[PDB]
């Protein structure tokens, strides 16, 4: 079999492969999360050079690995599946040894240890992934928002951005975003996801895709229109 | 290209001096061992205040009576954590007791030399185990990527450890008890950090004989910062 | 020891080209010229036995072999790498086919087998592509004739007439101009000989071309009676005689 | 130079770069000494230290009651090389109710190196052993070359300025040769033959270790208060 | 799991003052039909050993391929090979019992009952015993299938325990022995007249007779011997 | 058919006293009718102030016997020569049964020693695995002859104080290492007059804080 | 054998005797049939000895391994599944294994799973297996309850393993008490069947049928 | 030893592309064009044959339209030899969960499958991957008609409309522009000829030089009918649409 360690230290202790793998991640169209008091919403960008799509077909960037856990992601979209799988097949197994579904930290953990042994395995290359994975444990009402990245360190946010342009987004979420009192209602945690979008995505139409996560499983996509009223309102209120 | 088990002209293998650049850029730990006990902590370093702090987990437990804090690559830490996590507790089935500190240190780092063309390149972490057991007392030691673990009185490791070390080499006498090496790990912490020392962005943790491992909460060492403060203000 | 080559050896260029696969055709252009033509009652293939040596004896090496009773091949590029598929493709007709259905394969699908051997022979670790391209003629009863030429590549296409190796360019011309759907086959064998000598530049007789049709089934050729539904092979390889006899009409 | 990226390419001149390299590692490790009467065999190991708060590394490892050796270079390769005795002379007391011979464990440490500086893939072991050991034959002692050279001597020395270690040995060869049944002697000897690589430091406490074996004497590490009585 | 087809029969051994003395007979049965009158038991390794051997034939001549490979091996870079680092008797068995355990803990046993005799470099005697299933036993006197029996307890009434070993002579034991080897004529169906004798030696070294046979038998008693109860004739 | 195991005969005893332990055993091996031999030693010291007895098959007893001693040699390489306390190794045996669940050791295991508080020690074993610590546990061919002897005599069961008539228990009192002697002589003379397996010698192996000791005593050879 | 466990308002009492038999042979009267798995779970042994003692203290390091890894208690549910599975895998291979896996957590509260070597996993209120379980089931059907005090439960189960003790001529010696709390587990003592049959008769006034 | 000669086909470039998959995509930019339009009442697959000759016998020959079941087909634009190895194993596939759950492979469940075999070739194996690109027509009752493409990359995507090989840029721009959502199959056939029409490299369409498909529900009664044009009928429909 094919063995070649394609992962490998150079002279200034840099691993170039999970580095580059960084830089496909930074090409990745945006993604974004922001935990509320009661809630958590993924947020993602769709770009608009690629029209005459049928939407209904199409995959769409927010994945439930779980009735009670969601993953989104930026970077190369087929590596994303083989991820998306894996966590699928992981949280049907935790359920069916544990008999309880898996904690969002757990499934992080998974996630993030596929990713870190793809950097020290020989004949592969690392994912081109980095995503967010949040929802609540069985029986909590407690957000849970974990992101992940080609090396496999992981970690908790209360609010976090991935993706092209992501610098931008995570510096209005720095000077917006309060730890003493996060967003206390969805719509409160909706409107601000879409406004740190709009610091980056173009037209507020086809582009801004949204999905809520309340506990004890409570999982919905919002609609064009349903977004195209945040956008409206966001910008009637900066006209001033 | 060239092979990853590839020796350099002066006898040392190119991947193993490699990764111990990776783990210069890594954040502090320290450890300190006294005859009441082993202290380590350890700098979080975290990226953004949106990051939740935390979440950060560079101290880890093995076993009831051993404990390990990382630098470096720490998403590499992992297996070299559930492989240490597994020697101890099959090494309590096969015999009815605790592991020995050497024991454990030494199973994990014959992982370390396990590269070529097994895994494809070294870990690119450092680790300071600290423990107790019967036979030797409180210990601490410092495993590296290239396989080799030395025991130490103190030590430190991480992007500011060789000015740590030149301060632990004055501090530590054969004397010190548990309360002056907590605040002689947060004094050293707090020289070396970039940002400037709270309960939120370091972490303390201990071995003893009576209560094993525990990681300290925030609300603990921040008494610790505290009383750090007051005693340096005193002279 | 061991393999240790368990990668590609044939890889994209910036440009998009596939080396090895472009080295490849250029390995069978440098090849002799070898043809086939399709006619309503038949199909003909033909080649030049161009001998390294006048000690050789010619007829040891065969250039156009018998595949299935009713398919055979001829080729342009490297004799070695021919030979060697031609032991594969005999074999796959009988593993993949006959051991299945109790038939030979149809002309179509034993070409698919022989594509798909040269297309992992493109793709698979620690080797390099086959150096040639055939001819298949064959007929079946539900297809009829038919006649395919397989590149190094591993892609296929029917033919009513062409050409590969050396002179194709000059032969395909030729051939152009005389092809029909109304040819019986002895037409055919006529047009076939005509556009070979074009490309020899020797000696041109019975003994130097080498010649092989796909026509009536052969009950002299079976080898038992007593079978009605056995009639015999369709694939004949003409004789050095057979083909002087067709040079005087010429 | 470009001969030197494996193990499994020779140079010019027909040498091979990487287990030169791997003899390299040795003479940056610590002196050791291994000399002999013909009664018993001793090593005498000076140990090294990362800084002030570290223990010395160690240097001797016991392999049987009636051998064990002394390591110079890669740590780890010792431990790899050190368990490959270990369950060689095992196999010969469980399979042939017999004490592996000196000679022949050399052999086996040879061949083992060997198939690392041959093949593509693998690296040479960077390491030099010191072997001592009572057998049916008396008081041995041998050196292991990662090159998979082995040789048995009446005493010598390896790593960083083992040679004047080398050259004491040399001259008092006929004089500690004959110190039969006393132990002290021959150790005071061992002792003062790593003295003569000693530069800038002295031997300490913790900064000593000697092993002895011989006629009714187990193979013993001492370390510790335990070599007071020598410094 | 085999059943064995051809075989041989007791091999039989004691210790002595200076070594030790072992004997079995030149015998290969093929069920009762005496098949093979020509056949070798005790296979000499080296001057110091003599390994005896009853069961299969067929697995006896394989065990022999192995002593004989032992052998060869050891003197592989050995310069000692005839001196310090020749093969003991203790060598040669525990490898002789370490390959019948493990084949009968692979279900596929050597079918044989093996018997090693020999002088220690230190001069002190061995003797000791493995069979097919790897148990293992030593014993001043030692006996395999009918010898067992039969030779065993003729064998103890002169070496009784260990403290009769000195006051025991190479004289008194080989006539033992000896003595032994026509008992087992007299009653095992299965034995021959024609057997080999070996003496291991710490002075002497080793003897090995062959084409011995059992004499001085008594049958004249069988002419008064009439009928099977009330018979005169 | 092949039939892989034996019976080799034999019985073992093995007692626990205040600071000391006893394992004893007879010298007898046998199969079927036949007396192999007269010595055949059966207890071994092992190591580390422990000694051990694999009684049943003796091919079995060897090898495991022979992979424990291998067992404390490498448990000393791979943890700095720290002394294998009774119940570690006790542990350990289990592990090397119960990896041969199925297809056992044909054999019952005794060990015995010191504990780390310096008391007597004795462990027991099932062929595949299970393990207790014991006072007093006696096995092989003659166990049932002689464990109920020991339950009166060691234990004093059935047995209470004169005049109270049943409500008061005789009082169990320590046991010196003569008093413990007196009784395994005692219990092997008594099995070797009713069990045909049990004669010929027996060897004892005490064991106290100063080492391992050996006394051996003559039995009948019938 | 005989051993119970049952869960109730206090938590869960485990008792079982302490004899072993080789056929008609009493091979120990001082067997220790509940295995101490951790201070918070307990299991029972019954069937194979040796299956029951290595299986389970295996099963207390997988226990340990998973509180390590995922920083809390495992659940009674889940340990019980982990020795399941086990042996499910070993079917047909000759396991004998017949266990109470006895548990008190935040989640679950008192929790008794009976696990089997044929694969069986059961959650259940009250269990009773061994040689003697028939006997001791009629002594806990008949004087179960819910809200039972420790004390009286503690002696419930004491009276069930006697009555099995008394009937069971491969069940006896003595008895061996423990309650589970969520707290962890405490032993209760061990109790000289023939001492306890004396004692019980008399304060009880059972057993009639036996001269005292 | 071997290291030396490995090309190393699964690595990142310092911009983070994979370099095999840009070069692939590259060589299918010069294979023939490929169209698929989805309607309403069906699908439309048109595809144009490479610079061909008078002796290609094109009634018995296929290298861009292919049938994976009686549901689902696809057109080619690539290396035809690395299409059929895909495309053999498409046919298994969906064969495989048709006797597993005995209901015929919704469309995308088929095209994840193959998009992942894709995707596998350039994160692991060290081999080079498939130079072929895809448009997926297909029919299920979940979502009804449907069309895919995917790439060597291993990534898919669904369309309306979509072209692949030579001049996507100038094909898709056409098809943008006229294309609406009340669209019927008939309509579409034109819009197909019509955009292969303008953006080939040849002097004129002809018959010879295509292959034509549609995928309808004028089968009669609720079910899915496949339609390979034979050489005759493509000479049909441009007559009718006026191209010839
Ligand atoms: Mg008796």
């Amino acid at each position: 079999g094919y063995d070649r360690a394609l992962s490998i230290f150079s002279p200034d202790g840099h691993i170039f492969q999970v580095e580059y793998a960084l830089e496909a991640v930074k090409r990745g169209t945006c993604a974004v999360g922001v935990k509320g008091k009661n809630c958590v919403v993924l947020g993602c960008e769709r770009r608009s050079t690629l029209k005459l799509q049928d939407t209904r077909i199409t995959p769409s960037k927010v994945s439930k690995i779980d009735s009670h856990v969601v993953l989104s992601f930026s970077g190369l979209n087929a590596d994303s599946r083989i991820l998306i799988e894996k966590a699928r097949v992981e949280a049907q197994s935790h359920r069916l040894t544990l008999e309880d579904p898996v904690t969002v930290e757990y499934l992080t953990r998974y996630v993030a240890g596929v990713q870190q042994r793809y950097t020290q395995s020989g004949g592969v290359r690392p994912f081109g992934v980095s995503t967010l994975i949040a929802g609540f444990d069985p029986r909590d009402d407690e957000p849970k928002l974990y992101q992940t990245e080609p090396s496999g360190i992981y970690s908790s946010w209360s609010a976090q951005t991935i993706g092209r342009n992501s610098k931008t987004v995570r510096e209005f979420l720095e000077k917006n975003y309060d730890r003493k009192e996060p967003p206390a209602t969805v719509e409160e945690c909706v409107k601000l996801t879409v406004r740190s979008l709009l610091e980056v995505v173009q037209t507020g139409a086809k582009n801004i895709e949204i999905t809520v996560v309340k506990p004890d499983s409570d999982i919905v996509a919002l609609s064009s229109e349903e977004i195209n009223q945040y956008v409206t309102q966001i910008e009637q209120e900066k006209q001033e | 290209d060239r092979g990853v088990s590839t020796f350099s002209p002066e006898g040392r293998l190119f991947q193993v001096e490699y990764s111990l650049e990776a783990i210069k850029l890594g954040s502090t730990a320290i450890g300190i061992a006294t005859k009441e006990g082993v202290v380590l902590g350890v700098e979080k370093r975290a990226t953004s205040p949106l990051l939740e702090s935390d979440s950060i987990e560079k101290i880890v437990e093995i076993d009831r009576h051993i404990g390990c804090a990382m630098s470096g690559l720490t998403a590499d830490a992992r297996s070299m954590i559930e492989h240490a996590r597994t020697a101890a507790v099959t090494h309590n089935l096969y015999y009815d007791e605790d592991i020995n500190v050497e024991s454990l240190t030494q199973s994990v780092c014959d992982l370390a030399l396990r590269f070529g063309e097994l895994m494809s390149r070294p870990f690119g972490v450092a680790l300071l185990i600290a423990g107790h057991d019967a036979d030797d007392g409180y210990q601490l030691f410092h495993a590296e990527p290239s396989g080799t673990f030395y025991r130490y009185n103190a030590k430190a490791i991480g992007s500011g450890s060789e000015g740590a070390q030149a301060e632990l080499l004055n501090e530590w006498h054969s004397s010190l008890t548990l309360k002056e090496a907590e605040l002689l790990v947060l004094k050293i912490l707090k020289q070396v950090m970039e940002e400037k020392l709270d309960e939120n962005n370091a972490q303390l943790s201990c071995i003893t004989k009576q209560d094993g491992f525990k990681i300290y909460d925030n609300e603990k060492t921040a008494e610790l910062i505290k009383e750090l403060k007051e005693k340096e203000a005193a002279e | 020891m061991t393999d240790r080559y368990s990668f590609s050896l044939t890889t994209f260029s910036p440009s998009g080209k596939l080396g090895q696969i472009d080295y490849a055709l250029t390995a069978v252009k440098q090849g002799v010229t070898s043809l086939g033509i399709k006619a309503t009652n038949g199909v003909v293939i033909a080649t030049e036995k161009k001998s390294s040596s006048p000690l050789a004896m010619s007829e040891t090496l065969s250039k156009v072999s018998l595949l299935t009773p009713d398919i055979g091949a001829v080729y342009s590029g490297m004799g070695p790498d021919y030979r060697v598929l031609v032991d594969k493709s005999r074999k796959v007709a009988h593993t993949s086919y006959k051991r299945i259905y109790g038939e030979y394969p149809p002309t179509k699908l034993l070409v698919s087998e022989v594509a798909k051997i040269m297309q992992e022979a493109t793709q698979s670790g620690g080797v390099r592509p086959f150096g040639v391209s055939l001819l298949i003629a064959g007929h079946d009863e539900f297809n009829g004739f038919s006649l395919y030429q397989v590149d190094p590549s591993g892609s296929y296409f029917p033919w009513k007439a062409t050409a590969i190796g050396k002179g194709s360019v000059a032969a395909k011309t030729f051939l152009e101009k005389r092809w029909n759907d109304e040819l019986e086959l002895e037409d055919a064998i006529h047009i076939a000989l005509l556009t070979l000598k074009e490309s020899v530049e020797g000696e041109f007789n019975g003994d130097t071309i080498e010649l092989a049709i796909i026509g009536d089934e052969n009950p002299d050729l079976l080898g038992y009676t007593g079978i009605p539904t056995d009639k015999g092979p369709r694939f004949r390889k003409l004789t050095s005689q057979e083909i002087n006899d067709r040079l005087e009409a010429l | 130079n470009n001969y030197d990226g494996d193990t499994v390419t020779f140079s010019p001149t027909g040498r091979l770069f990487q287990v030169e390299y791997a003899l390299e590692a040795i003479k940056q490790g610590s002196v050791t000494v291994g000399l002999r009467s013909n009664t018993h065999a001793v090593l005498v190991a000076l140990k090294r230290n990362a800084d002030e708060l570290s223990s010395y590394q160690k240097k001797i490892i016991k392999c049987d009651e009636h051998m064990g050796l002394s390591l110079a270079g890669l740590a780890p390769d010792a431990r790899v090389l050190s368990n490959y005795l270990r369950q060689q002379c095992n196999y010969s007391s469980l399979v042939f109710n017999r004490k592996l011979a000196v000679e022949r464990a050399g052999h086996l440490l040879c061949d083992k190196a060997q198939k690392n500086t041959q093949s593509y893939g693998g690296r040479p072991y960077g390491v030099g052993l010191l072997i001592i050991g009572y057998d049916k034959s008396g008081a041995h002692l041998l050196e292991f070359q990662p090159s998979g050279n082995v040789t048995e001597l009446y005493g010598t020395a390896i790593g960083a300025r083992s040679q004047g270690a080398k050259t004491y040995l040399e001259r008092t060869l006929d004089t500690f040769i004959k110190i039969d049944g006393n132990p002290d002697e021959l150790i005071k000897a061992g002792v003062e033959a790593i003295s003569q690589s000693l530069r800038d430091e002295s031997l300490t406490v913790d900064n000593l270790s000697i092993a002895i074996v011989g006629k009714d004497t187990p193979f013993t590490i001492y370390d510790g208060e335990a070599v007071a009585k020598y410094i | 799991t085999q059943q064995p087809i051809v075989t041989g029969t007791s091999v039989i051994s004691m210790k002595y003052d200076n070594g030790v003395i072992i004997a079995a007979d030149n015998l290969g049965s093929y069920g009762s039909l005496l098949r093979f009158n020509g056949v070798e038991r005790l296979i000499p390794v080296g001057d110091n050993t003599v390994v005896g051997i009853s069961g299969d034939i067929s697995d006896m001549q394989h065990i022999e391929r192995l002593l004989k490979d032992l052998v060869t091996e050891n003197a592989y870079d050995n310069p000692l090979a005839d001196a310090e680092e020749a093969l003991e008797p203790s060598y040669i068995f525990e490898y002789l019992a370490t390959v019948m355990y493990q084949r009968r803990s692979k279900m596929n046993p050597l079918w044989n009952a093996i018997i090693v005799a020999g002088v220690q470099s230190n001069g002190d005697q061995f003797l000791r015993y493995v069979n097919l299933l790897g148990v293992t036993y030593s014993s001043p006197t030692l006996a395999t299938g009918f010898g067992a029996h039969m030779a065993n307890p003729l064998l103890r009434k002169v070496v009784d325990r260990e403290s009769d070993i000195p006051k025991t002579t190479v004289q008194v034991a080989e006539e033992a022995i000896v003595n032994a080897m026509r008992v087992l004529y007299y009653r095992d169906a299965r034995s021959s007249r024609n057997f080999s004798l070996a003496i291991i030696d710490k002075n002497t070294g080793l003897t090995f007779k062959k084409n011995l046979q059992v004499e001085n038998m008594k049958w004249d008693f069988a002419k008064d011997i009439k009928g099977y109860g009330t018979q005169k004739i | 058919q092949f039939n892989p195991y034996g019976d080799n005969g034999g019985t073992i005893l093995g007692i626990a006293g205040e600071d000391f332990a006893v394992l004893a055993g007879d010298t007898r091996n046998i199969t079927d009718y036949s007396i192999n031999s007269r010595y055949e030693p059966k207890v071994f010291d092992c190591g580390d102030n422990i000694v051990m007895s694999a009684n049943g098959f003796a091919a079995d007893g060897d090898a495991l016997v022979k992979r424990f001693k291998n067992s404390v040699k490498w448990y000393h390489f791979d943890h700095n020569d720290k002394k294998l306390s009774i119940n570690s190794a006790a542990r350990n045996i289990q592990h090397l049964l119960y990896g041969k669940r199925f297809f056992p050791y044909y054999v019952h295991t005794i060990i015995a020693g010191l504990d780390e508080d310096g008391k007597g020690a004795v462990y027991s074993f099932d062929p595949v695995g299970s393990y207790e610590r014991e006072q007093c546990r006696a096995g092989g061919a003659a166990a049932s002859l002689i464990m109920p002897f020991l339950d009166n005599q060691v234990n004093f069961k059935n047995q209470y104080e004169p005049g109270t008539n049943g409500k008061v228990k005789k009082p169990l009192k320590y046991l010196s290492v003569e008093e413990v002697i007196k009784l395994v002589r005692d219990s092997f003379t008594s099995a070797t007059e009713r069990h045909i397996q049990v004669g010929d010698g027996l060897e004892i192996l005490i064991v106290t804080k100063d080492g391992v000791r050996k006394e051996f005593y003559e039995l009948k050879r019938d | 054998t005989t051993t119970l466990a049952f869960r109730f308002q206090g938590g869960i009492i485990v008792a079982v005797d302490s004899r072993a038999t080789a056929g008609n042979w009493v091979a120990s009267q001082t067997v220790k049939k509940v295995i101490e798995i951790n201070p918070f779970l307990l299991g029972t042994m019954a069937g194979g000895a040796a299956d029951c003692q290595f299986w389970e203290t295996w099963l207390g390091s997988q226990c340990r391994l998973h509180e390590l890894r995922e920083k809390e208690r495992i659940s009674v549910a889940a340990a019980s599944k982990i020795l399941s599975n086990l042996v499910y895998q070993y079917k047909g291979a000759g396991l004998s294994m017949g266990t109470m896996i006895c548990g008190y957590t935040r989640k679950e509260g008192p929790t008794i799973y009976y696990v089997d070597s044929d694969g069986t996993r059961l959650k259940g209120d009250i269990f009773c297996v061994g040689s003697g379980q028939t006997f001791a089931y009629g002594v806990l059907d008949s004087n179960y309850k819910w809200d039972l005090s420790v004390e009286d439960a503690l002696y419930l189960g004491k009276r069930s393993i006697l009555a099995a003790a008394h009937r069971d001529a491969y069940s006896g010696g003595s008895v061996n008490l423990y309650h589970v709390t969520e707290d962890g587990w405490i032993y209760h003592g061990n109790h000289d069947v023939g001492e306890l049959f004396w004692k019980v008769k008399e304060e009880e006034g059972s057993f009639n049928n036996v001269i005292g | 030893g071997s290291r030396r000669y490995d090309s190393r086909t699964t690595i990142f470039s310092p911009e983070g592309r994979l370099y095999q998959v840009e070069y692939a995509l590259e060589s299918i930019s010069h294979a023939g064009t490929a169209i698929g339009i989805m309607a309403s009442d069906g699908i439309v697959l048109a595809a144009e044959r490479k610079v061909t000759s008078t002796l290609l016998e094109q009634d018995t020959s296929t290298e861009k339209l292919y049938k994976l079941n009686d549901k689902i087909a696809v057109a080619v634009a690539g290396l035809t030899a690395d299409a059929e190895i895909l495309i053999n194993t498409a046919r298994i596939h969906a064969q495989n969960y048709l006797k597993t759950y005995n209901e015929d492979i919704p469309v995308e469940i088929l095209v994840r499958r193959l998009s992942d075999i894709k995707q596998g070739y350039t994160q692991h194996g060290g081999l080079r991957p498939f130079g072929v690109s895809f448009i997926y027509a297909g029919y299920d009752d979940r979502y009804g008609y449907q069309l895919y493409t995917s790439n060597p990359s291993g990534n898919y995507t669904g369309w309306k409309a979509i072209s692949v090989g030579a001049n996507t840029s100038a094909a898709q721009t056409l098809l943008q522009m006229d294309y609406k959502d009340d669209m019927k199959v008939d309509d579409a056939i034109e819009l197909a000829l019509k955009t292969l029409s303008k953006t080939t490299d040849s002097s004129a369409l002809t018959y010879d030089r295509l292959e034509f498909a549609t995928i309808r529900k004028g089968a009669n009664d609720g079910e899915v009918y496949q339609k390979i044009f034979k050489p005759q009928e493509i000479k049909d429909i441009l007559v009718k649409t006026g191209i010839t």
